């Protein structure tokens, strides 16, 4: 699920940016430590809003380290899972565990117990795919998944789908 | 290059990713070349202030 | 912000303190031994703390003090307003 | 060599607080150590690899 | 604030609508302001993205089919995005693939449809990012639909939404 | 308190009492290892933006 | 059987498997004799008691005894209760055997070296199947 | 070398809240359950699982690692088990104030 | 294995240095070993060739001198151990006390 949030961060400035143009610096870094990364409280920080009306506060000089702690407040596009959601996306990979959808910058795992029972993992065929009767799953098809648990760690989110139910599977 | 058995000398090399290099053992591949941001461990010299104390 | 007092208010002392100097030097030395611009002529000098000396005669220094009160309100003074006379 | 109490004093007399820190850290045991928001202990089980 | 030990929290969860502790229905953003939650469906999302993109290619530079608007959108990515975007540029890519409404037009439609149900924002997003052709469908694949908006009006709901379909 | 006398004794009340220490005292932060609030740590150092545009 | 959790020096840098390794205890560290690179810097060099792990075992035992300010009866009584544990009396027939090789060793005016083999020679021997039907006597002179 | 980089936050200690451990609390932190009164193996070349050295609790030696955290000796802070006693017993530093809350209370019905 | 960064050059086969000779910070006057148990490996450089470590004796690291004496004998229990003493001459310096 995609949210627009409210988010703040803690960026650190070497003393080698305290130049008449160190706000900038700050917006740069903001773009390169924040964009794209992962957060298991807010989910994938994928775009920042606003990118010219950032709140920048009066930066602290850390006692020994001598860099400015800078808190941060922006708006953000950030893609969060959640259990007992359903999402499409990409399968990527396939192996004899399943196969690996990817759903924006996630990447969703279907276990084999949560497949149906007719869904069968053969490995001969080339690249290797799930054969059924009806569909047939590889590696670039579309694969509709209802994320059945998610562990979120402080910068690394995992999540795992099922394809079990009804109106899940090959879109 | 002096190394650390010279006042004015030095006993280790700093760089910016924490690693520590004792310049005894590692003249074998030379004197090293220093980096900005680097930190050289070297013999206090001359009019470095210290904190001088007698007990009790 | 209850506990920023407006400028116009501000009940400290406007001379920097000895521990306020001796921070202020320390804290734009290191600064300065980390390759940090200068705004200050040099005139030929490479101690860090020599150089922070010189900012702070000439009012260079782009910091500002947060004198904290005891109930947890504090007042801001920049480098350049505070009277070093001490 | 001992940095005692007494020297604690002198040096809080002196108002080098950054000093004093350095003595009792950098100049001796420093250790980091991983804090849990919830609860205050250190129980933090960190895979820091 | 008051002490505070390990308390039993309501596990996040989709299908209650128990979106955690940071994603609640009621927001503060940093004015103070009380807001709702901003969930955006996949069209939605799409289009704020590349909003922000543009804007953000001006401020540097002053100081149609899938095809072609997924290249465009990979151009702009790598002009206007620093490193390590690895997971934004899967992102647009997953979001051209996958969205169902092509323009502002299209998308602005859409929201002046489904806010007349009062449902949640994050059921509205669901039922703009999934396709479906029967309530039945809705029913089960959003649980939260049950028991809070009628098959007449489901029914009715996805007829228009497919209806503005582009291509 | 504990660092003076009846070491033992005083943490036992403080965990019976449940005291909240607030480290405001030189005590508590030598012994957490951080800056007191004395002297040189009685104020915070801020970075100004409006005077570093104006120093070029 | 189990888990490694083995820990090996070696120098990133150099790559050089096994490396040649300095450790400068003096400084506290230990180096790379080929490049001078520190792998592991702080290593370390009454609060505790001593005991043989070749005639004891693994057995961690404490008295009770007198302090500066004690009554009788509680002495008395703890060591009535600490006497009356069932794991401990097993390992308490060899320490009474020890006790009394020690005194026919001392008696004899022989060396610490000689009661120490002695005793190892009964710990290895005792507790087995041949011999059961043997006074301790002959086992004690036999050991010595 | 110094100890390695981490992601969490680096924070300065505000308050200290002491208290007494719950029962619990105490099984919960804990890492591994101790009910050997042993510390090696009947062959004195590795600890013994569930001894007072056992494995999961840290490690003292140099070329080691803790069991739970994987880390080295100069990075583990040390993990805490639980040894689950028969029967209650006091607290030798709190018998005093024990004996007071006795005496202000009801010995039958608590109040 | 252990064997300490000082020099063993001035011991003989026997592990003592004979009298006469200059020693200085870090060497060895004491050589002694005692054998190890398999299944321990140390900062890895274990390997099956080493069977011994290393117990010696080496000079105190600030003191320097001449072995004088060098005697070697039983005690009580028949055990040998020896004594090395060690020669320096002290002239007075800017620290000595009279
Ligand atoms: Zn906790
Ligand atoms: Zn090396
Ligand atoms: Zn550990």
């Amino acid at each position: 699920m995609f949210f627009i949030k409210d988010l703040s961060l803690n960026i650190t400035l070497h003393p080698s940016f305290f130049g008449p143009r160190m706000k900038q610096y700050l917006k740069t870094k903001l773009l390169e430590e924040v964009e794209g990364s992962c957060t298991g409280k807010f989910g994938y920080i994928l775009c920042v809003l606003d990118y010219d009306n950032i709140d920048i506060q009066r930066g602290r000089i850390l006692p020994t380290d001598g860099s400015a702690e800078f808190n941060v407040k922006y708006r953000a596009v950030v893609f969060k899972p959640f259990k007992g959601e359903v999402v499409d996306g990409t399968v990527v990979s396939c192996s004899q565990h399943g196969f690996e959808v990817q759903v924006g910058p996630m990447k969703v795992f279907v276990t084999k117990h949560l497949m149906p029972q007719d869904l069968t993992f053969n490995a001969g065929s080339n690249p290797p795919s799930y054969q059924s009767s009806e569909d047939v799953i590889t590696i670039k098809s579309r694969i509709r998944v209802k994320i059945e648990g998610c562990i979120s760690q402080v910068s690394s989110i995992h999540a795992i789908g099922s394809i079990k139910e009804d109106y899940l599977g090959a879109i | 290059r002096n190394g650390p058995n010279e006042h004015p000398g030095a006993k280790y090399v700093i760089r910016d990713s924490g690693d520590r290099i004792d310049l005894r053992y590692s003249k074998r591949a030379g004197d090293i070349q220093l980096q900005y941001g680097w930190k050289v461990e070297r013999h206090i010299m001359d009019n470095d202030p210290v904190l001088f104390n007698r007990q009790p | 912000k209850e506990k920023a007092i407006p400028k116009d208010q501000r009940a400290t002392t406007p001379y920097m303190t000895k521990y306020e100097r001796a921070r202020i030097l320390g804290t734009r030395a290191l600064q300065i031994s980390m390759n940090a611009p200068v705004f200050v002529d040099l005139e030929g000098e490479t101690d860090p703390l020599r150089i922070a000396m010189k900012e702070l005669a000439e009012k260079k220094i782009p910091l500002v003090i947060r004198r904290y009160l005891p109930d947890g309100s504090f007042e801001d003074w920049s480098v350049e307003e505070l009277i070093v006379d001490l | 060599l001992r940095f005692g109490e007494m020297e604690r004093d002198c040096m809080i007399a002196h108002g080098a607080a950054s000093f004093l820190k350095e003595r009792l850290m950098e100049a001796s045991d420093a250790f980091r150590v991983h804090i849990c928001g919830i609860c205050g202990l250190m129980t933090v089980i960190a895979k820091l690899n | 604030r008051r002490r505070r030990l390990k308390k039993v929290e309501e596990e996040e969860n989709a299908a209650t609508l128990q979106l955690g502790q940071e994603f609640q229905l009621k927001q503060i953003n940093h004015q103070g302001e009380e807001e709702e939650l901003i969930a955006l469906n996949l069209s939605e999302a799409r289009l704020v993205i590349k909003e922000a993109l543009v804007e953000r290619r001006r401020a540097f530079k002053r100081s149609e089919t899938r095809e072609k608007e997924l290249e465009s959108i990979d151009v702009l990515l790598e002009q206007t995005t620093g490193g390590n975007n690895k997971d934004l540029k899967n992102t647009m890519q997953y979001l051209t693939n996958f969205s169902r409404f092509r323009d502002q037009e299209t998308v602005g439609a859409v929201i002046q449809l489904l806010k007349s149900t009062g449902l949640h924002p994050f059921e509205v997003a669901q039922l703009g990012s999934l396709a479906c052709d029967t309530a039945d469908e809705a029913k089960t694949l959003i649980p939260s639909l049950n028991n809070k908006i009628s098959d007449d009006e489901l029914e009715r709901i996805l007829k228009e939404l497919s209806n503005l379909e582009t291509l | 308190r504990c660092s003076f006398e009846e070491t033992v004794e005083i943490l036992f009340e403080a965990g019976a009492s449940a005291e909240l220490d607030d480290c405001r005292g030189v005590s508590e932060n030598v012994i957490l290892g951080q800056m007191a609030p004395i002297g040189t740590g009685a104020f915070d150092v801020m970075i100004d933006e409006e005077s570093l545009v104006k120093y070029m | 059987r189990g888990p490694n959790l083995n820990i090996v020096l070696t120098c990133p840098e150099c790559k050089v498997y096994p490396p040649k390794i300095v450790e400068r205890f003096s400084e506290g560290d230990v180096v790379c004799a080929l490049c001078g690179l520190v792998l592991s810097d702080k290593l370390v060099d009454r609060v505790g008691e001593a005991s043989n792990p070749l005639l004891d075992g693994n057995n961690l035992s404490t008295r009770i005894g007198k302090g500066e300010t004690t009554d009788m009866r509680f002495t008395k009584e703890l060591n009535k209760a600490q006497g009356k544990n069932v794991m401990d009396k097993k390992d308490n027939e060899v320490q009474a055997a020890f006790a009394k090789i020690t005194m026919l060793c001392d008696a004899a005016e022989l060396p610490k070296i000689v009661k120490d083999c002695a005793k190892e020679a009964y710990k290895l021997c005792h507790d087995e199947k041949t011999l059961k039907g043997k006074s301790m006597e002959s086992i004690m002179a036999a050991s010595i | 070398v110094g100890q390695q980089y981490s992601s969490a936050p680096l924070r300065t200690v505000k308050e200290v809240q002491f208290g007494l451990f719950s029962p619990e609390e105490v099984r919960a932190i804990s890492v591994a359950k101790i009910r050997f009164p042993e510390t090696m193996d009947e062959t004195q070349t590795r600890a013994k699982i569930g001894g007072l050295n056992d494995p999961r609790l840290g490690s003292i030696d140099r070329n080691l690692k803790c069991q739970t955290c994987q880390e080295g000796m100069n990075e583990c802070p040390g993990h805490f088990g639980h040894i689950d006693l028969a029967k209650p017993v006091f607290h030798v530093g709190f018998i005093a104030k024990i004996k007071k809350v006795c005496e202000c209370v009801c010995m039958h019905c608590g109040k | 294995l252990r064997m300490k960064h000082g020099t063993y050059d001035k011991l003989d086969d026997d592990g003592l240095i004979a009298p006469g000779v200059r020693v200085s910070g870090e060497d060895v006057i004491i050589g002694k070993t005692t054998p190890i148990s398999p299944d321990e490996e140390e900062l890895g450089q274990r390997t099956a060739y080493h069977s011994k470590r290393d117990a010696s004796t080496p000079l105190r690291s600030t003191e320097n001198g001449i072995v004088d004496q060098v005697l070697v004998t039983t005690n009580q229990d028949g055990l040998k151990f020896v004594k090395v003493r060690v020669r320096t001459t002290k002239i007075p310096q800017i620290g000595d006390k009279f």
